[PDB]
């Protein structure tokens, strides 16, 4: 899917001349679906998740705009989907092929966060489009603000690559581990902290998002209850 | 009667469910939902209630709930059929809203969405 | 970008008569495992590993008309498939001592090859993935006199408009300890325009510093990927990698 | 009087899209659309009512098995028997089928009660 | 009865729920909930509970049982209502509290909860 | 009659690998798959009705632990008691057993009434 | 009748359920748990079994299995409270225990435990 959005604290002249970068190394995409490599363990992901759909960026600032502790601005960047970014689904089929298991607690979430992961780090000639978005604390509903265009931006035609991811490790044992997550069941890897922060050197101080596991909430859901 | 009645049972689509109350009135169990347009646009909630003891939208107290509970932990783009006029109790009606949730319908983004809908 | 790739020099530093075993041995350590090299830059390597296939595809190529194979070794067994590509140049297949390599873990998008204003040299190959480009050189053992004028031609290689968008890292062999090479940088005005990136220790049983990186400073977060030695092998040698430092 | 009898049809590897819950004459009915996993043909539409028709034991097991496959995203079969709710509004609106079975479907093979 | 006669039944706004319990007395179910405020600040730890066959709260047990659990897990900031001396159990008012669980509201706006709220 | 009694037989280090949910004659039925996560092994079927049977009491909570178990990949101990359902169609369809426990599997020793 | 009565109840603190087993005793649904020191401190594994017909703590039987179905797919610390000496079926005794699993309460930081306790 063309035009995925992620959502950024820093101003868009941060974004617009450095960019989103990935954290790390680490390219499992066992502890990616789960977050475990992304803001709330061993955070070294090789991966920058975003979403494709428009609400998840609305979830995703009002889970950092309803607690009191985080000063900002978010933006809402929109990011053209080159041959660089993957769906979580056709990669996690050919994990399962290859002799691995993806519980229901994790494609669950593969479905509600409807990530669509890229494996190099975003250049600002793939954002086209930054909206603030504004929090109206008396009346609590966020709303899109000034929509600043990327002068920077290269409109090429191109889509999210329809496959698997290369280079895919191979799968470990079933595990059930932790799922972190945060706000309405958002993946911890849309978190802020998920990229990396370090613009120029500088690090953007802003809260660190507290996470909860995600299988007694999804449990709750998929039971009835 | 019955949730598509478009006649009596009027329905917001693309709507997120950001508050949840629950609690008890009149010896009963009542959960009330603040549904807001995703992305901000109209501005104004749309509180609706189910009382599980009252009134003949009260068959489908349950099943509303456990969907509702559904539709809040994720924040997906719902459909909500309302009743309007169904609270007379007065506090009731002046913290809460006089609709009583009738419905619940998922919404496939786009402009549609799966239910009965007015032609 | 550049960041993204886990890329290492490995300088082979030739042991009498080692060249197959040192390469098949050391490179398939280097690049196995979950914590493999991505881009290795092997510099004077010179021979083969003796399991590269052939068949490669016709190569145009780009602004220099020198052939560069695409050697498609297999680290994997049938059943895996842990292939990679060594581009690799025949400057000289009966020398085998200043022969340049690639081995890279995907297929390179782009390959250049570029030379030093000076007519006699023979160009530092590279490959480029994407909006990254990957630089592979080879200077003189005397000294090194060459290094700021590799760093001149590779800027004002990419300094062309329609590849100005392009990232670059430059490692290898530079025969120069980076103190002297940012020195004379200053010297000619070019200091803030490229990033010297080495380690803290030295990088030979003879004490020398060299074996590191130079990068373009407009690329974004050329400060994120740093140059650090490698845990000790103890393998009577050792090459450096680019890293990125944790946020 | 069974999932598996030749009068209930089935469709096979399906995931369930759209969901919807409500209340018709004094019961808590539930609706689900599925289409095709990869994709293809016409979504199918059934339904399941608390307080009518003979699949009134087997209402609350099947909400909950619906939503535990709409959750998820599994690629399941739907068992429906055509022609059961007699409203034609509520023909009109979702459908006249009736859930009556579900199934955790496979890639190739999968399980449930099969016509011959 | 109703969860917002202030006058009566009185809520902590911006809570947590910490900690979870759940047990039997005197032939009926219950579960007790332990609230701390989410803006960091000190105050002493909210203890609700809710037997399921006391009190004329028992309506809605299961109704706040599923909530409170839901509450906890996520850590979501909660406005807690409840209505004091209720218990009457000396051992049990003792290590819980004599607290009764009425109602559970979602506070995600940072400044007010939704639900019934004293003027 | 107990889960361990003699006549159930339990098969462990099984995974529920299929869920079929249906309603058979007045009453609500589940029938699970459970394979061996090693592999090599028969699948085995085994079903609970809500209403038939003498494990009418602990249908609702089977349900809700097959649906658990399905949910994780965790390995399971799968207790059924053979020739419980008598339809024809019914065991030509799914099975013959009956679903009369479930036991949770760490490496080694499962959870249950081991005879 | 109470978990907490301690003249009866034992508690056994930051333990972490490991293993759920589920099936029918004489005509009744029986869980049974067996909980493990996340501090591998060792101490023979707690099992505690709960059946829905047998025993005085029948009425918290479905409450106590959707708490012991919960901190076992979290693998939280939990306080398991028993009754020790309540089942009287041999074969069901030596496979499992005489316990009776009476109150499942949240444990948090290495200290304290939501919950009747014992000074």
């Amino acid at each position: 899917i063309d035009f995925v959005y992620r959502v950024d604290p820093n101003p868009p002249d941060v974004i617009f001349r450095d960019g989103f970068s990935l954290l790390g190394y680490n390219r499992d995409l066992q502890q990616l679906i789960s977050g475990r490599s992304c803001a709330g363990g061993s955070s070294d992901s090789r991966y920058i998740v975003t979403t494709s759909d428009i609400n998840k960026t609305y979830a995703i600032a009002r889970a950092y705009y309803s607690h009191s502790k985080f000063k900002g601005n978010l933006y809402r960047y929109k990011i053209r989907a080159d041959n660089n970014f993957y769906s979580l689904t056709p990669s996690v089929n050919y994990l399962e092929s290859q002799g691995g298991h993806f519980n229901a607690y994790e494609k669950s979430m593969i479905r509600l966060q409807s990530e669509y992961v890229s494996t190099l780090s975003i250049l600002p000639e793939n954002i086209q489009k930054a909206v603030a978005l504004v929090y109206d604390s008396s009346t609590g509903q966020i709303k899109d603000g000034t929509s600043t265009i990327n002068t920077d931006y290269v409109s090429i035609s191109s889509v999210s690559n329809p496959g698997v991811i290369p280079f895919l490790p191979e799968p470990q044992a079933n595990t059930q581990q932790r799922i972190d997550a945060f706000g309405s069941l958002i993946s911890s890897c849309f978190s802020i902290y998920s990229v990396c922060q370090t613009h120029r050197g500088q690090k953007t101080e802003v809260y660190k998002m507290p996470f909860y596991d995600a299988r007694p909430v999804i449990q709750f859901i998929i039971s009835g209850n | 009667e019955w949730t598509g009645d478009y006649e009596n049972i009027g329905y917001f689509s693309h709507e997120v469910i950001s508050e949840f109350h629950v609690g008890q009135i009149d010896g009963g169990a009542y959960f009330c939902i603040k549904a807001v347009k995703a992305d901000g646009s109209r501005s104004t909630p749309l509180i609706a209630c189910s009382v599980s003891n009252e009134s003949v939208w009260a068959p489908s107290f349950k099943v509303l709930l456990e969907q509702a509970r559904y539709f809040y932990v994720t924040e997906q783009s719902v459909r909500i059929y309302y009743d309007h006029n169904v609270w007379t109790n007065q506090p009731f009606v002046n913290t809460f809203s006089t609709n009583a949730l009738v419905g619940l319908s998922s919404c496939s983004a786009a402009t549609d969405c799966f239910g009965p809908g007015k032609p | 970008n550049i960041s993204d790739y886990r890329v290492m020099t490995w300088n082979l530093q030739g042991s009498s008569a080692s060249t197959e075993s040192k390469w098949n041995i050391n490179v398939r350590q280097l690049l196995s495992g979950t914590a493999g090299v991505d881009i290795l830059m092997v510099q004077e390597a010179g021979a083969i590993p003796t399991s590269a296939v052939r068949t490669g595809r016709h190569i145009q190529p780009f602004g220099v008309g020198i052939p560069i194979d695409e050697y498609t070794w297999n680290l994997g067994t049938t059943r895996r498939q842990d292939i990679r590509y060594i581009y690799y140049s025949p400057i000289d297949v009966g020398a085998r001592r200043v022969n340049l390599a690639i081995v890279t873990r995907r297929r390179a998008d782009n390959v250049y090859v570029l030379r030093p204003t000076t007519v006699a040299s023979r160009p530092i190959i590279g490959i480029g993935l994407g909006n990254d480009v990957f630089l592979t050189t080879h200077a003189l053992a005397s000294g090194g006199p060459d290094a700021a004028a590799i760093v001149r031609v590779t800027y004002n290689f990419f300094r062309t408009p329609q590849m100005r968008h392009l990232s670059w890292l430059l490692g290898g062999d530079f025969n120069r300890a980076p103190d002297r090479l940012e020195s004379d940088l200053m010297t000619e005005h070019l200091e803030r325009l490229v990033t010297i990136i080495a380690p803290t220790e030295p990088t030979q049983i003879g004490g020398n510093i060299l074996d590191y990186g130079v990068i373009v400073d407009r690329a974004p977060y050329s400060q994120r990927v740093e140059a650090l030695r490698n845990p000790q092998l103890a393998s009577d040698h050792y090459p450096v990698a680019f890293e990125a430092q944790h946020c | 009087e069974w999932t598996g009898d030749s009068s209930i049809n089935y469709y096979s590897d399906e995931v369930i899209s759209d969901f919807h819950v409500g209340q018709f004459n004094r019961s808590a009915y539930f609706c689900i659309k599925t289409v095709k996993k990869s994709g293809e043909g016409t979504p199918i539409i059934a339904c399941a009512l608390s307080h009518d028709s003979k699949w009134i034991p087997s209402f609350n097991i099947m909400l909950e098995q619906a939503r535990n496959f709409y959750i998820t995203g599994h690629s399941i079969r739907v068992y429906v028997q055509p022609n059961v709710w007699s409203n034609k509004s509520f023909i009109e609106a979702l459908s006249s089928n009736a859930l009556v079975g579900l199934s955790s479907c496979s890639t190739s093979e999968c399980f449930g009660p099969v016509k011959p």
